[PDB]
C-alpha cells in the first residue's frame, strides 16, 4: 500500500484475426483515467 | 525518471501496434528535477533587484 | 488496539499461524519481532524492498505464518506497525508460542547451607534451588533434623529457562542457634507427586 | 552497535527521570531511528518514542507532552526524559534502533522500515523511596567430595538487579542462577551457581564478581572451598 497515483488495470481489445480480440493490461496515472458507475471501474 | 519501461506490442490492427505500460521495474520513484538552488538564488537576486526600481 | 493472540498452540512438527489484526493493516506494511522471556526481542520481519518465518497480508489482518516450531522457538512475539498518520508507532500483545511434546522432567535440587561467614551477621539462611523440571509446578518442604516448616521462608515464582524448563527458588532464615541445633536439615521438593530430597547438617565437611 | 545505556534505574514520586544511551562501535547508525521500548513486568512493549538524528521527533500519544528525546550527537550519547512519575511506569526499558533503506535519495524519500534489530541490554526502572542498597555477598563453599560446583549468594539488596561471572569471565558454559527473594524486609537475594568439576577445584582460580548497578559498586570477592 503506502498509497497510489497509479492503478494495475486491464481492459479489453481485438487482435490480428477478426472473430478473436484481445484482453491486456497497462498501468495508467490516476490523472490520465477517471472513474464511471462493484468495484470502482 | 528512474523507470526501466517495457514496451509491451499489441496487435490491435493488422499492422497497428498499441504500446501498454509494461510491468515497471521494481522499486517506484517518479519523475523529479534536480535544480541547483544556487543557480536558482542567484538569477532570482538579479531580477529582483531590477524591479524596486 | 492491535488484535493479536497472547498466545497460540502447535505439536511436535506442525505449521502454525498468529493473525495480528486491526484497522491500519490496510496501509503500512507489518514488522514482527521474537522476545524470549527477559530477552532482547529479537526483528525477524521486515520491509527490505518494496526462510522459515514469514506474515501474510490479508485486509483487516496480517497473518504470521511460521514453520517447522523446534522447541528452541518458545517465545513472546510482537507484531508492530504504524497508524495511517505516520507519525507515531506502537505494539501489539506479545504472542507466547507453546510447543506441545515437551518432554517431563523430575527436578534438578541443590542445597546450601549457612556459609562461613553469614552466621556472624545474625543470619542462618539455607539456599535451596529447583532447576530444570516440567511442568512448572512444584511443592517445597523445608525440614530440621525430621521437623517441617512453615514459616521464616520465601519461594518465588518458577522461571523459563533456555531449554524451556522451569526453576523455582526458596530460601529460609534462621539465627544462630537455631541453625547449629538439629542434625540434619533437608528440603524436599514434590514434582509429579513424586519427590526428591537433598540433606544437610551442621556436621559434616 | 553497543547501546550502553549509562543510568541509575531508580527515582521518587511526582519527581523526574531521565536516562542515556552511549551509542557506541557502529559504522552506519543515523541512517535508522533511534527509539525507546517499555515493558512493564510481564506486559506489552510499548512504544514511547524515536529521534531522526535532524531533530524529527516522535511520541506516544497519550505521552507526546511530557516526553522528550534529546542527542548529544558529539559523543554520540542521546538521553531522554519522563515526569510526574509514579510505580505505573516500572518495569523493562529497551532502547532500540529502527531501520531505514534506502534505494534512492532522501528528498523523496525512497525508503521503508526495516524494523527494531537492536535491542540493547536494558535498564530496570523503578519508582518508590527506599534507598540504593548494596548487595551482602556470600561465598557458597563447595562440598570435600568427578563433577563439583559451587556459587556466590547475594543477599539484602534493593532493587534488582545484580548479576555475576566466575574466575571475572572464564567461567561459562553450564551455569545457572535463580530467581531473587522479596522478602518482608522489601530487599531481594538471589544466588548464583557455576560448574567446577573435581579435578581442578584445588588447581585453578575461580571467584565470582558481583555488580550491582543500582548502587554504583562492583562487589569482588573470590569463593574458596571447605575442610
Amino acid at each position: 500500500i503506502t498509497d497510489g497515483e497509479l492503478k494495475n488495470c486491464s481492459f479489453n481489445m481485438t487482435t490480428e484475426l477478426r472473430d478473436k480480440k484481445q484482453k491486456v493490461y497497462s498501468l495508467f496515472y490516476r490523472l490520465d483515467v477517471v472513474q464511471i458507475n462493484s468495484n470502482k471501474e | 525518471r528512474p523507470n526501466n519501461n517495457t514496451r509491451k506490442s499489441i496487435r490491435i490492427g493488422p499492422g497497428q501496434a498499441f504500446y501498454a505500460t509494461g510491468d515497471i521495474i521494481g522499486d517506484i520513484r517518479q519523475a523529479h528535477c534536480n535544480v541547483s538552488k544556487a543557480t536558482w538564488n542567484e538569477t532570482l537576486g538579479k531580477v529582483v533587484k531590477q524591479l524596486r526600481k | 488496539e492491535l488484535t493479536q493472540p497472547p498466545s497460540v498452540s502447535v505439536s511436535p512438527g506442525q505449521t502454525a499461524r498468529i493473525t495480528c489484526s486491526g484497522a491500519p493493516l490496510t496501509s503500512r506494511f507489518t514488522y514482527w519481532y521474537r522476545q524470549k522471556p527477559g530477552q532482547a526481542p529479537v526483528l525477524i520481519i521486515s520491509r527490505s524492498s518494496q526462510g522459515r518465518f514469514s506474515a501474510s497480508w490479508s485486509g483487516t489482518t496480517v497473518t504470521l505464518t511460521i514453520r517447522g516450531v523446534q522447541a528452541d522457538d518458545e517465545a513472546d512475539y510482537y507484531c508492530q506497525s504504524s497508524d495511517t498518520s505516520d507519525s507515531y508507532k506502537m505494539f501489539g500483545g506479545g504472542t507466547k508460542l507453546t510447543v506441545l511434546g515437551q518432554p517431563a522432567a523430575a527436578p534438578s535440587v541443590t542445597l546450601f547451607p549457612p556459609s562461613s561467614e553469614e552466621l556472624q551477621a545474625n543470619k542462618a539462611t539455607l539456599v535451596c534451588l529447583i532447576s530444570d523440571f516440567y511442568p512448572g509446578a512444584v511443592t517445597v518442604a523445608w525440614k530440621a533434623d525430621s521437623s517441617p516448616v512453615k514459616a521464616g521462608v520465601e519461594t518465588t515464582t518458577p522461571s523459563k529457562q533456555s531449554n524451556n524448563k522451569y526453576a523455582a527458588s526458596s530460601y529460609l532464615s534462621l539465627t544462630p542457634e537455631q541453625w547449629k541445633s538439629h542434625k540434619s536439615y533437608s528440603c524436599q521438593v514434590t514434582h509429579e507427586g513424586s519427590t526428591v530430597e537433598k540433606t544437610v547438617a551442621p556436621t559434616e565437611c | 552497535v553497543q547501546l550502553r545505556e549509562s543510568g541509575p534505574g531508580l527515582v521518587k514520586p511526582s519527581e523526574t527521570l531521565s536516562l542515556s544511551c552511549t551509542v557506541s562501535q557502529d559504522s552506519r547508525p543515523s541512517d535508522h531511528s533511534w527509539t525507546w521500548v517499555r515493558q512493564s513486568p510481564g506486559k506489552a512493549l510499548e512504544w514511547i518514542g524515536d529521534i531522526h538524528y535532524n531533530g524529527a521527533t516522535t511520541y506516544n500519544p497519550s505521552l507526546r507532552s511530557r516526553v522528550r528525546i534529546e542527542l548529544d550527537q558529539s559523543i554520540p550519547r542521546f538521553s531522554l526524559k519522563m515526569t510526574s512519575m509514579t510505580a505505573a511506569d516500572t518495569g523493562m526499558y529497551y532502547c532500540a534502533r529502527n531501520a531505514i533503506r534506502i534505494y534512492g535519495v532522501v528528498a523523496l524519500g525512497e525508503w521503508f522500515h526495516y524494523g527494531m534489530d537492536v535491542w540493547g541490554q536494558g535498564t530496570a526502572v523503578t519508582v518508590s523511596s527506599a534507598s540504593t542498597k548494596g548487595p551482602s555477598v556470600f561465598p557458597l563453599a563447595p562440598s570435600s567430595k568427578g563433577t563439583a560446583a559451587l556459587g556466590c549468594l547475594v543477599k539484602d539488596y534493593f532493587p534488582e538487579p545484580v548479576t555475576v561471572s566466575w574466575n571475572s569471565g572464564a567461567l561459562t558454559s553450564g551455569v545457572h542462577t535463580f530467581p531473587a527473594v522479596l522478602q518482608s524486609s522489601g530487599l531481594y537475594s538471589l544466588s548464583s551457581v557455576v560448574t567446577v568439576p573435581s579435578s581442578s577445584l584445588g588447581t585453578q582460580t575461580y571467584i565470582c564478581n558481583v555488580n550491582h548497578k543500582p548502587s554504583n559498586t562492583k562487589v569482588d570477592k573470590r569463593v574458596e572451598p571447605k575442610s
